[PDB]
């Protein structure tokens, strides 16, 4: 009954997927031993979508590892909820990421697949209904940008009729780390675009400027970095795993924010956040959660929505509220700010409640939305992408794994193409 | 004896029959298991021994919300075989509820609804309940309207249905399902009611002093107006009145069946003190458009025909007063050709009021239901918001991906300006 | 006719005493999980943060 | 069976009923609760169990007023949809309440008042109180009278409303106000008695030995002559006298209604004793300019109608010999056209005291209401005042801007203009 299948492809995504089963296995209560210990009986309701059971009560979650180098996997059986994996699901190479788009998808990303897809059709077999799979990655280096690509699209030829949704890190316009991003997520666009349903972008310097304002993290490290991004993917599927007055299920949410197939790029927000220190002071309500999921300052990525218009959009609300209360909001900030919202498409902002809200909090709720603004994260790209590939010899490092120069050209004019689109639709 | 069937389809439906059988189960004095601590046999059905099963039957694609009755208090009162669950939503997709995944549970639920027939040896009617902006509710109740029109041929099908509300909406694709399901409703339902939850929601906050209602306090109101249309059938009276007299006075025609509801006295606790609520306070209430169900004000339109149903110590002669005094009312409009336009029904038993509930213990209650062409107005901007989106085709690709032909949407189309062409012209005069 | 009204009135009474009850077992409640809400932000500032 | 809608606006008008009030439910004898431990429908509605609730409206665009009466001993009396408070006051501009901010709540307090009057079957007029100086009292007074003017037709609207002083005066603009609202009383009002704020302070020193008294004690001066006014339809008498046998005797033409208003015996709870305080007394103190509460001299004026209304031990021997005795009076002129001029009614039940009031239990009392031209005295001095405003236009910016036309400011000079030659043509002689 609406399982999910759950992958991490590199070392970004391993570490953020760490820290999420830590969320789930924190919000569902299981021990790091395995055992549940929790104290609602709300619980064990629907622990199957996410969680798989061995004898002795013990459970396993649906996870699958990948990664070039085994480094990443040290780290991952280190942790404190590395026993909580299963050990046949780690599959690992045993040579260097190489930093490299055309490395990993071609020298190395054959011979690796054929492991992963069995080991994933393991688990795919394991699930009734199996909603849709799920994917963890970064954009920037080759490894997750690269072998990425490559299991999306054979996950979809296996598995047309599931919903292929990822959450990717895209290159920072700053704080970039890498001499060749702009080749490598170039490339990686022309997948992306044909084959996942769903795509939320995050990007890191967006991280670094919520945590600094908000939260006030005076050493700021990954672990509280991918913290939000954690809060962010439990949002998602909350409806799924517990009750509320409006379900509403990822299919659900793909028909009302897509309303032509390549417009599918979305944009997230959490609420609420408050500094360690403020959190006296705040009436937190409905309309308090309201006017922080709208702030342009609380979204992930580094794009603000004014300057563009905005496409269907939707809200998750978690906790007991009144339905009157939410649907008021919604209604004044869509008939407020008139001038951001298409004219064409009335009712942009959908709405949903799940009753039970996440640890601590009284109620919370999650933003996601779809609009014109992400032509400036492929604009910053893409005039990167030019001043790179100007340069024609730079090409030779993608060159000796087989990539002929004609394939940037081609993925720049289907990436243009892309923000042509984007341009035609915002009147 | 004399037998009804309910059937409630997708969320809201489900949601909405929670309400109205905790109402009838206090109303009629059963236990929440089903033994008891008559009109019985007009609603539940008898077990043998001392246990009682209700005759009604819960559908959704989604498991989540039949699973909740399962695991409820509630749970040993209903059959486990009345509760069908599918495994995933409907998306939101018309397409989707009539075509794909509909189609694989449809012959599941016909074969129990004709085995619950079977026991209703005296039935008439059916009702079903249905969110129209939800795909489940408009995707599948258009398929089961189709097969049960065919199936038993000469029953009053009777619906309760929520419009879309003017301008609250939770659904972005609301506008493509509303108009399809309308399609199908206004070819094969013999008498179908609306609601809007804007309307509700209001009168929630205005009548009632209730500053942030839910969905629990809208759905126990649209019980008591269920309770308070079936207590005929269910309780002595100097008037009864049966679904047959329904159907023949509140329709003029076939396609201008569309009612509207009202009901009063809506009225809190400490209100109840401080007023007398006699049967004149009571009759004028109804007309005034704030206490309307659904937002349109009547004053744009005229009223066809109209039904008043009473409760408790209501004396016939009170009545026939009160609906005097209405039609001296400049401010309600009537046709030329529909001079007496009234039917009255009165009935002995009193409202029964819920521990912990939001309405007072009155002596007396009546029930409002009649036909106007303020309805119009609804269709209005349901036919403007769906030809904005069709203009740029903004929602087509998912619609067809799932089975259903895009030339239906034109059919849909025309249908509805056909619907709002013959209101003008029936609500016309000579 | 001079009966009924007696069923309206006594009924009248005790519910709003039922209504008055249900309130107060509400903000009772709440209150008590102020209070454990007030021991989670506890353990989370006081406890981790401070950790 | 004969019923009275009293309406309240400002906080001369909430504030002086709240006087009103306390003193009709110990006269009446119901308790702050409604319940007991007749003429009821003079003011008082019955609801089913026995609690009663006023015949009141009371309406102010400050809540601070309104919200005083909720928290009040009296917040069980009246029923919380009577009691309407706005956001913001007029902030003493005419123009803002009769065009900005009245306008947002006019309809709401129209509905209250045609609701209540469905249960005031035998109803026979409305009583409505103003501030004339005030902004909500005055502005909005004048919207409220304009609408009832074609709800109502031919129904009894008197008033009784506070003139600015002679001198005394709490508001710079408040002439601007009273002119505007006298023309807008003029016309629809029936008849509106007047009585202003220095006479008041006056004879609460003169007639009674408090030093420095506030508004509650004027306010019980007031409730005492409008319990007298109403007691000949709340009691047995040897003379009844309806509100429409002061209509058609008071006012001898259209536009001269405006009356004055006496009362006697004031006397403090020791003094009483030393007086007999006969017939004789209370009839020839009535005529003195010191009892008289309005400050213009009748002795300046004439008289044209008076009406007399006892209430006590009267015997009408006495009443004849006092008033043939008043005749003889070479100090008060009457106009040869008009050689009777009184009406007389008997009432039986003498007035009640509060406790904590500050009158004595006198055995018997008489109210005084008559029409005389020295009215004319106080007209002239609110228009030397205007001339003086508006000769450098001291404050037209500040009602310019709120939406009035600044050509109804010469239209409303020339309407008081017309009533001052009006009165001077009917006081001349032939
Ligand atoms: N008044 C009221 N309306 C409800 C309630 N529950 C659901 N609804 C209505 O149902 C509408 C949406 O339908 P859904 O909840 O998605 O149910 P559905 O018909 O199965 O839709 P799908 O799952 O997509 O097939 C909302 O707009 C609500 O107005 C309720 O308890 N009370
Ligand atoms: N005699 C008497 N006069 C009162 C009483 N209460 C208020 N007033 C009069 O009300 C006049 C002004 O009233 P305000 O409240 O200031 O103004 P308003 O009429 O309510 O209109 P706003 O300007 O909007 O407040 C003053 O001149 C007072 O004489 C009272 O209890 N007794
Ligand atoms: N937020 C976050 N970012 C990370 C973490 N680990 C790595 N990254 C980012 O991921 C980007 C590229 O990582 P890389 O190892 O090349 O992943 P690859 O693309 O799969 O090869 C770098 O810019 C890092 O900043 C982490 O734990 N948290
Ligand atoms: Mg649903
Ligand atoms: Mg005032």
């Amino acid at each position: 009954v609406r399982e999910i299948v759950h992958i991490q492809a590199g070392q970004c995504g391993n570490q953020i997927g760490a820290k999420f089963w830590e969320v789930i296995s924190d919000e569902h209560g299981i021990d790091p031993t395995g055992s549940y210990h929790g104290d609602s009986d709300l619980q064990l309701e629907r622990i199957n979508v996410y969680y798989n059971e061995a004898t002795g009560g013990k459970y396993v979650p649906r996870a699958i590892l990948v990664d070039l180098e085994p480094g990443t996997m040290d780290s991952v059986r280190a942790g404190q909820f590395g026993q909580l994996f299963r050990p046949d699901n780690f599959v690992f190479g045993q040579s260097g990421a190489g930093n490299n788009w055309a490395k990993g998808y071609y020298t190395e990303g054959q011979e690796l697949c054929e492991s992963i897809l069995d080991v994933i059709r393991k688990e795919a077999e394991s699930c009734d209904c199996l909603q849709g799979f799920q994917l963890v990655h970064s954009l920037g280096g080759g490894t997750g940008a690269g072998l990425g690509t490559l299991l999306l699209n054979k996950l979809r030829e296996e598995y047309p009729d599931r919903i292929l949704s990822t959450y990717s890190i895209v290159p920072s316009p700053k704080v970039s780390d890498t001499v060749v991003e702009p080749y490598n997520c170039t490339l990686s666009v022309h997948q992306l675009v044909e084959s996942a349903d769903e795509v939320f972008c995050i990007d890191n310097e967006a991280l670094y400027d919520i945590c600094f304002r908000t939260l006030k993290l005076t050493t700021p490290t990954y672990g509280d970095l991918n913290h939000l991004v954690s809060m962010v993917m439990s949002g998602t599927t909350c409806a799924l795993r517990f009750p509320g007055q409006l379900n509403s299920d990822l299919r659900k949410l793909a028909v009302n924010l897509v309303p032509f197939p390549r417009l599918h790029f979305f944009i997230v927000g959490f609420a609420p956040l408050t500094s360690r220190g403020s959190q006296q002071y705040r009436a937190l309500t409905v309309p308090e959660l309201t006017s922080q999921l709208f702030d342009n300052k609380n979204m992930m990525a580094a794009c603000d929505p004014r300057r563009g218009v905005y496409l269907t959009a939707s809200a998750h609300f978690r906790g007991r509220m009144s339905s009157k209360e939410v649907d008021e909001q919604m209604l004044n900030i869509q008939a407020r700010n008139t001038s951001y919202f298409v004219e064409w498409i009335p009712s942009n902002v959908k709405s949903a409640i799940c009753d039970i809200p996440p640890r601590g909090l009284k109620m919370a709720a999650t933003f996601i939305g779809n609009t014109t603004a992400f032509r400036e994260l492929f604009t910053r790209v893409d005039s990167q992408f030019q001043k790179m590939y100007a340069r024609r010899a730079f090409i030779h490092w993608y060159v000796n794994e087989g990539l002929e120069t004609v394939e940037f050209d081609e993925a720049r004019s289907n990436m243009t193409d892309l923000i042509q689109e984007y341009e035609m639709y915002e009147t | 004896m004399r037998e009804v069937i309910s059937i409630h389809v997708g969320q809201a439906g489900v949601q909405i029959g929670n309400g109205c059988w905790e109402l009838y189960c206090l109303e009629h004095g059963i236990q929440p298991d089903g033994q008891l601590p008559d009109a019985f046999n007009t609603f539940f059905s008898e077990t043998g021994a001392g246990k009682h099963v209700p005759r009604a039957v819960f559908v959704d694609l989604e498991p989540t919300v039949v699973d909740e009755v399962r695991t409820g208090t509630y749970r040993q009162l209903f059959h486990p075989e009345q509760l069908i669950s599918g495994k995933e939503d409907a998306a939101n997709n018309y397409a989707r509820g009539h075509y794909t995944v509909g189609k694989e549970i449809i012959d599941l639920t016909l074969d129990r609804i004709r085995k619950l027939a079977d026991q209703c040896t005296g039935l008439q009617g059916f009702l079903i309940f249905h969110s129209f902006g939800g795909g489940t509710g408009a995707g599948f109740g258009s398929l089961l309207l189709e097969r049960l029109s065919v199936d038993y041929g000469k029953k009053s099908k009777l619906e309760f249905t929520v419009y879309p509300s003017p301008q609250v909406s939770t659904a972005i694709v609301e506008p493509y399902n509303s108009i399809l399901a309308t399609h199908s409703m206004i070819d094969h339902s013999d008498c179908a009611f609306m609601v809007d939850n804007e309307a509700l929601y209001d009168l929630c906050r205005r009548a009632l002093d209730i500053e942030r209602p839910t969905y629990t306090n809208l759905n126990r109101l649209i019980g008591q107006v269920v309770s308070s249309l079936t207590a005929s059938l269910r309780f002595d009276g100097a008037l009864n009145v049966d679904f047959t007299e329904f159907q023949t006075n509140l329709v003029p025609y076939a396609r201008i069946h569309f009612p509207i509801c009202s009901y009063a006295p809506v009225i809190s606790a400490e209100k109840a003190y401080h007023e007398q609520l006699s049967v004149a306070e009571i009759t004028n209430s109804l007309f005034e458009p704030a206490n309307m169900m659904v937002k349109c004000d009547p004053r744009h339109g005229k009223y066809m025909a109209c039904t008043l149903l009473y409760r408790g110590d209501v004396v016939p002669k009170d009545v026939s007063a009160a609906v005097a005094t209405i039609k001296t009312k400049r401010t309600i409009q009537f046709v030329d050709w529909c001079p007496t336009g009234f039917k009255m029904g009165i009935n002995y038993q009193p409202p029964t009021v819920v521990p912990g509930g939001d309405l007072a213990k009155v002596q007396r209650a009546v029930c409002m239901l009649a036909n106007t062409t303020a309805i119009a107005e609804a269709w209005s901007r349901l036919d403007h918001k769906f030809d904005l989106m069709y203009a740029k085709r903004a929602f087509v690709h998912w619609y067809v991906g799932e089975g259903m032909e895009e030339a239906e949407f034109p059919e849909a189309r025309e249908d509805l300006a056909l619907l709002e062409k013959d209101y003008d012209e029936v609500a016309a005069e000579s | 006719e001079d009966l009924d009204e007696v069923k309206k009135i006594n009924s009248e009474m005790v519910a709003a005493k039922a209504r008055t009850f249900r309130d107060q077992q509400l903000e009772i409640h709440r209150q008590m999980k102020e209070d454990e809400k007030a021991e989670e932000r506890s353990i989370a500032d006081m406890l981790e943060e401070n950790r």
